[PDB]
RNA sequence: GCCUGACAGAAAACUUCUUAAAGGGACACAUUUCAAAAGAAAAAGGAAGCAUUCAGCAAUAACAGGUCUGUGAUGCCCUUAGACAUCUUGGGCCGCACGCGCGCUACAAUGGAGUUACUAGAGAGUCCGAGAUUGAAAUAGUUAAGGAAAACUCAAAAGAACGUACAUGACAGGGAUAAAUGAUUGGAAUUAUUUGUUUUGAACGAGGAAUUCCUUGUAAUAUCGAGUCAUUAACUCGAGAUGAAUACGUCC
């Protein structure tokens, strides 16, 4: 779903 | 809405790292760590351009600036003892090669109050 | 919650209906779990913080840790993504039954049984989640954010293997005994 | 014109604090009175 | 790697660690200088000169170990199994000529004279 | 299998120090009066629920 | 007309004036706040009553004071308030008196500052109310 | 004047935010319920409704509580020219087989490390606080307007944003111990005053019995100013930055 710079959720 | 005059209406970071060969490498571009509270030397061998891009965005919005104000703006913590971590200036001679090798650019110039922008300089970068 | 999830849900009991500040007023429905109000000057005002508000300020502690809300909110706005993903429904509505069912119904007192309050039900129920997933994230590889999310989907049914539903069948099984 | 008295363009007060521990010996409970006096300015242009 | 042995798993410039005279700093020194790149695994012949002979290698005298050496010699010469013996002799130079601070290295007391009274418990 | 109840007044607190509520609940399955003995936050408005109602804690 | 936002320190001295929607505090616009996780919150009186009221409406809010979570909830008050004077000192006082309903309704500091603000240290402790330790052996 | 409304240099007025004087403003009055009454409780309004919150002064009487090592306040005793008066040089109150108290820092991934934009409040400055220029790797060394200060100096970090980095690994968490070398302050740094660079890389895996503080901008978390000061805070006195939970109770 979202990539930030604290998690890769995909 | 969303309109441009100026540089304040971008994010400071992507800015930064679109605006990063007068820029000639010094000879302690890798012996160097960016300050003295910092215990690591710079990651990225482009550290010079990203930090020589910064240094004239501060020129940029505070026109009266000085080399000493450029040394707290980019300081750290002192957390290498038991003592509480205390404020320390970042090291000098890092910070005012770009300067003085942005003097010779034609972007910064040196008033009587320390440095200050030019005429090609704020243009260069608005383009 | 962040212009992503409704509130079109509703509580299994009506035993924390009406001490669940869900969708009853206007004021309920926050876009963010920032809210700078006073909700411990008077009994009762903490029912009219928001549900995830009161979730998130629980994961603010262990000192490190303290008086950070922008990290803790964090931890939770990227979990409700995860527990739409595992369990394709609404994560509001994931938390609100996972309360329900996590929720302890008897206690004991020095030992005497006794019952527990409507909102000692959702204050306890919020302490055990909280707790598995701050120990169960501890010297892990896995972030804060799954161990929060699979902690809510898993005591949100029927699941023993989380540590909200092993405390809250721990105490009734001991004070099944303190009759 | 400017004034300035321990009691017109009102320049903030300067208040000196000064604080020391009551007792003149170590013994005894930790208690410290906060002494402080003010200092109003005035100027007074023409 | 300088008669060492290494982990494989980490970094190059954090696998160099290991080695009793290159730390941290120095380490990513010495992976610069070399053109191998930072990011890369530890898992040559190159790395093992640089260590022992740096002077020539594009290095300051002040990121060195041993500066103004005894003996004659102005190099560090340390970044190898040569930490402990050169240390060894210092300590032992001042127990000869009866120096305060070799005194308390003899008893193995504290050398940089600290309050011992109530720190350093180790009961004996 | 579990019955709620209505609280309609608070006798009290008890045990020991002040951490227990005797409250006089009401079940609205059958209007069946009952006594029980609380622990939290509780006002006459809300209500309770119980696995066991064939208690009568009175406490003596 | 000017109004103005509080908070602990934190000020936020508006702008009120007629304009095409536009938005900037300190020279950057709303959208490019430095903590983004409070983008949405400074936002939130945007949404309450529509866009269309602030659509031909300018603000220019300046901050002095605070954090950076004291100022951004002084934006959303510097926000809510300048469409409320707005219109007070030219539109009618009942299209305004509606509008404050709803602001009303949702957050009563939109239009009231928080009277909390920091205690004074004491002596014989590190706070307002704690106190050092107590060694009776 | 410069640039794709921003910026730079002189100007002319205004006081909402800033400052500071005076007055105004809440008295629980106004309703409801409970107690003939003092009064108690809810909600709305209000900037502010627990004495609105936090503080200073704070009675009668007493301790055989601490200070005669604060004084040219002093009684009595004692020493009084080979002195317990005074001054000079050096050593110590920093000494370690151990036990106790107040604290600082860590045992990490809610983290460390690398880059960027940031946001304060309250203090202090006469040879004193020190802007600007430069050489440098940093500590610091050479020349230096302004300021007896709302004028000039005096400046934020916790946190955030940026990366295919670190990935459960006493590891890159931890920085004790030391070995080298460079200066600052001082008549003088050895038993390192302080401190820079490289190397050395230890205990510590959330802590037994006991025990301390805390009810709202409070606890807690990290930081800044001042006291002390030729140089030295892990102490004390203050200030802002973020903002938990649990109670509106009883004598165990």
């Amino acid at each position: 779903v979202k990539v930030d710079n604290h998690i890769w959720i995909y | 809405m969303h309109h441009f005059s100026n540089i304040k209406d971008v994010v400071a970071i992507d800015f930064i790292k679109a605006y990063a060969g007068k820029l000639e490498i010094p000879e302690w571009v890798d012996t160097v760590k960016t300050g003295m509270c910092k215990e690591l030397a710079p990651l990225n061998p482009d550290w010079i351009y990203i930090r020589a891009a910064a240094i004239a965005r501060k020129v940029y919005l505070n026109n009266g600036i000085g080399v000493m104000a450029l040394r707290r703006a980019y300081g750290d913590q002192y957390n290498k003892h038991y003592n509480p971590s205390h404020r320390t200036l970042g090291s000098g001679k890092v910070n005012r090669y770009i300067l003085q090798q942005l003097e010779k650019m034609g972007i910064v110039a040196k008033i009587q109050s320390g440095r200050s922008l030019t005429k090609e300089g704020r243009k260069d970068m608005d383009k | 919650l962040f212009n992503k999830w409704s509130y079109d849900v509703t509580v299994s009991d009506i035993s924390l209906k009406e001490l669940l500040a869900i969708n009853s007023k206007l004021k309920y429905q926050v876009f963010l779990p920032h809210t700078a109000g006073r909700y411990q000057i008077k009994p009762f005002r903490k029912i009219q913080c928001p549900i995830v508000e009161r979730l998130v300020c629980c994961m603010m502690q262990h000192g490190k840790n303290s008086g950070k809300k922008l990290l803790a909110m964090r931890v939770v706005e990227e979990s409700f993504e995860i527990i739409h993903l595992l369990t394709e429904k609404n994560p509001i509505q994931v938390l609100v039954d996972a309360i329900i069912n996590a929720s302890p119904r008897e206690d004991s007192t020095r030992r005497q049984a006794v019952d527990v309050s409507p909102l000692r039900r959702i204050n306890q129920a919020l302490y055990l989640m909280t707790m598995g997933c701050r120990s169960a994230a501890f010297r892990n590889s896995k972030t804060l954010a799954e161990c929060l999310a699979d902690e809510i989907v898993n005591a949100s049914k029927s699941n023993t293997a989380s540590f909200a539903i092993k405390k809250k069948e721990d105490m009734e099984r001991v004070a099944k005994s303190n009759r | 014109i400017t004034i300035t008295s321990t009691k017109p363009v009102r320049i903030p007060t300067k208040t000196l604090r000064i604080t020391t521990r009551k007792t003149p010996c170590g013994e005894g409970s930790k208690t410290w009175d906060h002494y402080q006096m003010r200092i109003y300015k005035r100027v007074l242009s023409m | 790697v300088c008669n060492t042995n290494l982990d494989g798993r980490r970094k190059v410039p954090y696998a160099l660690t290991g080695i009793k005279g290159c730390g941290r700093r120095y380490a990513y020194l010495v992976c610069k200088r070399a053109g191998i790149d930072v990011n890369k695994r530890a898992g040559i012949e190159k790395i093992v000169d640089i260590l022992n002979n740096p002077l020539n290698y594009k290095i300051p005298v002040w990121f060195l170990n041993r500066q103004k050496d005894n003996k004659d010699g102005k190099d560090s010469q340390l970044i190898a199994n040569a930490v402990e013996t050169r240390l060894r002799e210092d300590i032992e130079a001042l127990k000869k000529m009866r120096a305060h601070r070799g005194l308390r290295h003899y008893w193995g007391l504290r050398v940089r004279g600290q309050h011992t009274k109530t720190t350093g418990r180790r009961g004996r | 299998p579990v019955i709620y109840a209505q609280v309609t007044e608070i006798l009290g607190r008890t045990g020991s120090r002040g951490g227990v509520l005797q409250v006089r609940c009401d079940i609205m399955g059958e209007n069946r009066q009952i006594l029980r003995n609380v622990k939290g936050p509780i006002r006459v408005g809300d209500i309770l629920t119980l696995l066991e109602a064939e208690r009568e804690a009175r406490r003596l | 007309v000017q109004v103005f936002g509080k908070k602990k320190t934190a000020i936020a001295v508006c702008l009120c004036k007629e304009g095409k929607g536009m938005i900037r505090v300190n020279g950057v616009p709303l959208d490019l706040i430095n903590p983004p996780v409070l983008r949405i919150k400074v936002f939130e009186p945007l949404f309450i009553v529509g866009k269309e009221n602030y659509a031909k409406l300018d603000l220019k809010i300046r901050v002095t004071g605070g954090g950076q979570v004291a100022q951004a909830y002084a934006i959303r008050q510097a926000i809510a308030k300048a469409l409320i004077a707005y219109n007070q000192k030219f539109v009618d006082e009942t299209t305004k008196n509606e509008l404050k309903a709803k602001f009303l309704e949702y957050d009563r500091t939109l239009l009231v500052a928080d009277p909390r603000r920091c205690e004074a240290k004491k002596f014989g402790g590190p706070g307002a109310r704690a106190k050092y330790q107590k060694s009776y052996r």
